[PDB]
RNA sequence: AUAUACCGCCAUCUUAACCCUGAUGAAGGCUACAAAGUACGUUAGGUCAAGGUGUAGCCCAUGAGGUGGCAAGAAAUGGGCUACAUUUUCUACCCCAGAAAAUUUAGC
């Protein structure tokens, strides 16, 4: 990563990775609007 | 049956549907990812359903109802219900082993809260 | 079903939970309330909610359990009550006691009760013509010269609405350090918010934010708007003002002035003009906002 | 306990040491949750304890969020301000700890301390 | 075996029942407690197995007695603000210079 | 290539008892100024651009190159972007100045 970073410097929601977890209220804070 | 002829107990968490989750029913899960600011949201819901995969096949038949699972700081807290059907010693004994596992699973002090119940607590009938 | 040893039992555990209560808390239980108890299980047990209903609650249990049902009879099986019989002893009780005070009348705002609040203070499920019945007996009543019992009994079947309106607040008249006699007020139109200062004397000079009228309001539009309360009851030239306008633009500042303008003009008008600028649409806040 | 109670009880050792105190003018402890009754449980709590060590203490409420996402879902975050001023750092330190301790789940801190600080020596007078 | 609240006296003292931040539990807290919507011609459920109750972070470790007793214990920890600096006119004359710094206390393992 | 693999994200559709009457027949029971009536699955779905977990393909070619060409024409209609001015345009000002020259979309 780093080697590449220095030679070019010389050239669906994923907040939680969910229907059924949020329907379920398994997941904190998530509800229907 | 016949074409035209045609034309189950619930707990509270069963009964009531996914749009009373703020009104009628609470949230399992309680953390502060989900708020705003906060980072780490994605990882507490990937703990969760493996706290919850790994209790359920843990405690098989054990589970009257779902886990609620707290956190205070680093703390873990798994607040089940179970049933009075599995013997104590066996309880004292998943309870010591899960703890176990999971505290040096999660590198976290994690603590396990039973509570049992003689039977399902029935809210209605679907 | 819920039996009375059932209920029994439920109330001496909510007198010992009510103790308990009054001990964690540290208020003193002897003077320890329903509200109290509310308040107290709100905090100890939060819960947002928005179904009032779903929170923790600690009631007596009459307040949770069906008890309207009522023995009415003893242990020797003779009814209470002389109309039991009739099934409606509550409701033909009350119709009896209208009719013998209607014979008694003979012999010398607000709304009626509702048939399911009628039915609530009876107790007892009644249809609709006999409600009809019942609200056309106390009418008989009322047109009758009816005294004061008779109408405090017809009052508790007569449910309270209020109607307030014809009476615009007429403000205090102050008066500044140079003895000179004038009413302060507000309004506001959109954004805009204007407070005015109308003279109970004067030469129909009118100040905005330190400006003549005329100049702070070139188009002709706004300055008929400033003239109009003064010109319809007719004293243009009689008093003097001095306004702040603040936010919003041109005509909506114009009409936040009049607003202003006109509920301090009330003080110095009679009651019957008053009147007159309410119906002229003159004193009414304008509630007509850009929707999002 | 009615008669077996602890003859006496080992206080912990807290010293004075030498060096000076830090003073805060202000600190603010903005407190998040995803419900008011909470909150109000939890200002209760903050300000009562507040008044108990006698610290000067206000409260607001900051306007709510609500992050709406799409069936549409949506989470709400409810905020209250306790404004406390003229502390010490050890009374800071005390009397944050015991409310972190009691920070209920669900509900996040952000604690904002204003530092009162004198000019340093270097910066007194011009170099010459 | 039956619930130990039927043990627990009128006058108490609350604190040592719930010490610190604990779940709730049904057989230890001595309230006729009920949560929950009722069903047509029913009531709010009971707290014995109730989910509801036991979702609640309950402040059942911090009453007002409990609070005015930790606080009474904490005061040992405690300095004392220079009375010479009574308000802001004086904290701007002599300590010209605030520094701001934030701390942030959320929940998990890092 | 496959979500015509799953997951995810959107969307479609479906979700009894008692009491009287008729001579104790099939049978029937209303009148208020009251005369028997009371009690989740579904989809050859879309999405591989703010996301994943797999499975298959070609491997003298579904890989790597080289030499030329390819750069269209015409209508009728459907849609979109620009300018379309005298109640206008430019300057000073923020409104008393001077110069220039057919269907359709909403209604409330
Ligand atoms: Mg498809």
């Amino acid at each position: 990563a780093d080697e590449r970073l220095r030679i070019n410097s010389l050239r669906v929601k994923r907040r939680w990775r969910f229907r059924h977890l949020a329907d379920h209220g398994q997941l904190s804070g998530i509800q229907r609007a | 049956r016949e074409l035209p002829c045609a034309w189950k107990p619930v707990t509270y968490e069963e009964a009531h549907a996914p749009h009373y989750i703020a009104h009628r029913k609470g949230w399992l899960s309680l953390h502060t990812g989900n708020l705003d600011g906060e980072d780490h949201a994605a990882e507490r819901t990937v703990e969760d359903v493996f706290l919850r995969k790994f209790m359920w096949g843990t405690f098989p038949g054990c589970l009257a109802d779902q886990l609620v699972l707290k956190r205070r700081g680093n703390q873990l807290e798994i607040c089940a219900v179970v049933l009075r059907q599995l013997s104590p010693h066996k309880y004292y004994f998943l309870v010591g082993y899960s703890e176990t596992l999971l505290s040096y699973f999660y590198k976290c002090p994690v603590r396990l809260h039973l509570q049992t119940v003689p039977s399902k607590v029935v809210y209605k009938y679907l | 079903t819920y039996t009375e040893d059932f209920i029994k039992k439920q109330i001496e555990e909510f007198n010992i939970g009510k103790r308990h209560l009054a001990n964690m808390m540290g208020e003193d239980p002897e003077t320890f309330t329903q509200e109290d108890i509310d308040r107290a299980i709100a905090y100890l047990f939060p819960s947002g909610l928005f179904e009032k209903r779903a929170r923790p609650v600690m009631k007596h249990p009459e307040q949770i359990f069906p008890r309207q049902r009522a023995i009415q009879w003893g242990e020797d099986g003779r009814p209470f009550h002389y109309l039991f019989y009739t099934g409606k002893q509550s409701y033909y009780s009350l119709m009896h006691d209208v009719y013998g005070m209607l014979l008694n009348l003979e012999k010398h705002g607000s709304r009626w009760l509702i048939k399911e609040e009628l039915e609530e203070m009876l107790v007892e499920k009644l249809s609709d013509l006999d409600y009809m019945q019942f609200i056309r007996l106390l009418e008989k009543l009322l047109t009758s010269q009816c005294g004061a019992a008779e109408e405090e009994f017809v009052q508790r079947f007569r449910r309270s609405v209020t109607l307030e309106s014809k009476k615009q607040l007429i403000e205090p008249v102050q008066y500044d350090e140079q003895g000179m006699a004038f009413s302060k007020s507000e309004g506001k139109r959109k954004t805009a918010k204007a407070e005015a200062i109308v003279y109970k004397h004067g030469s129909g000079r009118i100040k905005v934010n330190g400006i003549d009228y005329q100049l702070y309001f070139p188009i002709t539009q706004d300055r008929e708007q400033l003239m109009f309360p003064f010109h319809f009851v007719d004293r243009l030239g009689k008093h003097d003002v001095t306004c702040t306008v603040s936010g919003g633009g041109r005509s909506a500042q114009a009409g936040a002035i009049r607003l202003a303008m006109a509920k301090a003009l009330c003080s110095f008008v009679t009651e019957d003009e008053v009147e007159w600028m309410r119906q002229a649409g003159l004193l009414t806040t304008d509630p007509r906002v850009r929707e999002r | 306990l009615h008669v077996d109670v602890p003859k006496d009880l080992t206080k912990p050792v807290v010293t004075i040491s030498d060096e000076p105190d830090i003073l805060y003018k202000r600190l603010s402890v903005l407190v998040k949750g995803h419900d008011k009754a909470v909150l109000d449980s939890y200002e209760y709590f903050a300000v009562l304890a507040a008044k108990e060590l006698g610290i000067s203490i206000k409260v607001h409420e900051p306007p709510r969020k609500i992050e709406r996402f799409t069936v549409q879902y949506e989470m709400r975050t409810l905020y209250r301000c306790l404004e406390l001023e003229h502390l010490t750092g050890s009374t800071a330190d005390v009397y944050l700890e015991y409310i972190q301790r009691n920070l209920p789940e669900g509900v996040a801190m952000e604690v904002t301390k204003t530092q009162l600080e004198q000019l340093p020596e270097h910066i007194k007078e011009p170099i010459w | 075996l039956p619930p130990r609240t039927e043990k627990m006296a009128v006058d108490q003292d609350w604190p040592s029942v719930y010490p610190v931040a604990a779940p709730f539990k049904p057989s230890a807290v001595p309230l006729p407690v009920r949560m929950g919507y009722p069903v047509k011609k029913g009531v709010p459920m009971a707290k014995e197995g109730n989910l509801e109750l036991l979702k609640i972070p309950n402040f059942l470790h911090l009453t007002p007695v409990a609070i005015k007793k930790h606080c009474e214990a904490l005061k040992d920890f405690c300095t004392e603000w220079p009375a010479a600096l009574d308000s802001d006119e004086k904290c701007e004359k002599h300590f010209p210079i605030e520094i701001d710094s934030t701390d942030y206390v959320s929940s998990g393992p890092s």
